[PDB]
């Protein structure tokens, strides 16, 4: 449920806000 | 090797969520995502979880390449956050890195991605 993608990347990004 | 690594941590933060713990991992991968924010594909010798995040205060440690792909750290501060489809992320606060990557080598066991 964890891909190398731009969406889940920034998902994760925002997730460290 | 895998007696070096805390086999079931993975599991033990995506059901039990609980941050008290202090696990052994090995880095698997680390990719920066953008200033940049590097995601973490982490084992714990059994399974691995690519939904960990390095807290910006930390990037020296990639930087500096003590944090480098196939190292073993421990975790020493980290949060969880859920989010509404029920993934989690795991926002690395703090950590040491016991044996670089350079001393380990390889990648230790057979990990299998949790669930």
């Amino acid at each position: 449920t964890w891909e190398a993608d731009d969406v889940d990347d920034d998902l994760l990004y925002q997730a460290c806000d | 090797m895998v007696g070096q690594l805390s086999e079931g941590a993975i599991a033990a933060i995506m059901q039990k969520g609980d941050t008290n713990i202090k696990p052994i991992l090995q880095v698997i991968n680390i990719r920066p995502i953008t200033p940049p924010r590097y995601r973490l594909l982490m084992s714990d010798g059994l399974n691995t979880l690519s939904s960990f995040m390095l807290a910006t205060q930390l990037n020296p440690l990639v930087e500096e390449e003590q944090l480098s792909s196939n190292c073993v750290c421990q975790i020493h501060r980290f949060i969880v956050n859920t989010l509404k489809d029920g993934r989690r992320v795991v926002i690395l606060m703090e950590l040491e890195v016991l044996k670089s990557a350079e001393a380990v080598g390889v990648k230790i066991g057979n990990p299998v991605p949790y669930n």
